[PDB]
């Protein structure tokens, strides 16, 4: 492999340059949304984000080493977690609101438009507030996102993936040591960040069941790709 | 599957 | 006032957690009568119902948990109870590869787990988690720390103004438990690099335990509507808190 | 709630 031979700074640089772009929602001016209106904007946005995520995943150090089947399994199991942590990250500087796109900024009142969407909306807002309180850095964010990619599906098949997960762990500590944090502050912040991944997994599972209900409710026609990523969780 | 296409192209 | 949890040392933290361990309960399993979908789930629901009583009184002995209000204690247990049952199950099953030890008289493999629809996928996840604990050589001192983390962390991001001071107390206890895990790993001769990695590996498993709990919760809710398995009044209240 | 009573029981 070539990911284990990278230094901590070379790991950060590779993850930062592999970052997918921030896509825009469709530019309809009707900011009062309905159930089918908002779900149409979100599925369209998420479908386009999935294409960039799949190419971002290729540029994750150590991901190309896995076989095509393992790459599929990790993406299928983690894709909504990765979308949600990206949404939470870019919603930090907008307290009380979720920035799905620069032109699609929603508050919890607009979360009532979709049935059952307020519960996970509040969880997403709380995660963003948690990131803001911790003063989460983008160098830390890309490490957490790569960890979700490699970890969320690793116990549903692994030796090489755990080697990369340890390397990302070494990278996170390197970032906290570079910021002047003490040893006790280093292992505490590492634990605080990794515990949030448990909550992100929780929001994903709740979100997956929600999208599954949107399918057989047939409020908005889902794309074939989104339907295949959704099928892998049933 | 569609995921296999994007992972190869 | 002065929280007892914040005053405890690392070794005193382990001692308190070890002393608070609930017992390993037995099931009403009879090896004479073979298994089925209704009988096996009835045994598991009966077992988990009795474990819940011990878990509730175990949570009271977790440092910092009594400092929380009654409403927050209810919420944390409602959200984490299946996670705590599952990590205890996975912990019991370390020394039994390929099998899940629900009770000392109830040891099941994945072949017998097929007797319930949808029970196979989560049976393998619990097995893989137990295998993960095995090749990590997880220690009981580390296990009681992870289990207390689940109770305090799983429902902390789903709680206003005055209640925000209660979140700061939970995160203070969580940070002390992190200090405890590091203290344990340093005593075993692990380098600073090995301590960070093992700490990360342990906490990444909690993501999978949350996932198994989410899937298990959805299986128990559908089984509630199926009427084939009678659910106890306590499990029904814990189950309604998730949907 | 049963969880209320069991927590209150001292
Ligand atoms: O299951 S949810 O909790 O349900 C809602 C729906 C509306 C509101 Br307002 C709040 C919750 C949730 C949440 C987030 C997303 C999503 C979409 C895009 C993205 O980049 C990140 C997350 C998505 C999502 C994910 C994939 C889709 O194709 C469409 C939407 C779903
Ligand atoms: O959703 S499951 O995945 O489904 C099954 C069912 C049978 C087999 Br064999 C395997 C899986 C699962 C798994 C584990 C439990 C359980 C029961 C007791 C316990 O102490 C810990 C976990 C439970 C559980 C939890 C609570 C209950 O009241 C009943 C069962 C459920």
């Amino acid at each position: 492999s070539l990911a284990l031979s990278l230094t901590a700074d070379q790991m950060v640089s590779a993850l930062l340059d592999a970052e997918p772009p921030i896509l825009y929602s469709e530019y309809d001016p009707t900011r009062p949304f309905s159930e089918a209106s908002m779900m149409g904007l979100l599925t369209n946005l998420a479908d386009r984000e999935l294409v960039h995520m799949i190419n971002w995943a290729k540029r994750v150090p150590g991901f190309v080493d896995l076989t095509l089947h393992d790459q599929v399994h990790l993406l299928e199991c983690a894709w909504l977690e990765i979308l949600m942590i990206g949404l939470v990250w870019r919603s930090m500087e907008h307290p009380g609101k979720l920035l799905f796109a620069p032109n699609l900024l929603l508050d919890r009142n607009q979360g009532k438009c979709v049935e059952g969407m307020v519960e996970i909306f509040d969880m997403l807002l709380a995660t963003s507030s948690r990131f803001r309180m911790m003063n989460l850095q983008g160098e830390e964010f890309v490490c957490l996102k790569s960890i979700i990619l490699l970890n969320s599906g690793v116990y549903t098949f692994k030796d090489h993936i755990h080697r990369v997960l340890d390397k990302i762990t070494d990278t996170l500590i390197h970032l906290m040591a570079k910021a002047g944090l003490t040893l006790q502050q280093q292992h505490q912040r590492l634990a605080q960040l990794l515990l949030i991944l448990s909550h992100i997994r929780h929001m994903s599972n709740k979100g997956m069941e929600h999208l599954y209900s949107m399918k057989c409710k047939n409020v908005v026609p889902l794309s074939d790709l989104l339907l295949e990523m959704l099928d892998a969780h049933r | 599957k569609i995921l296999h296409r994007l992972l190869q192209d």
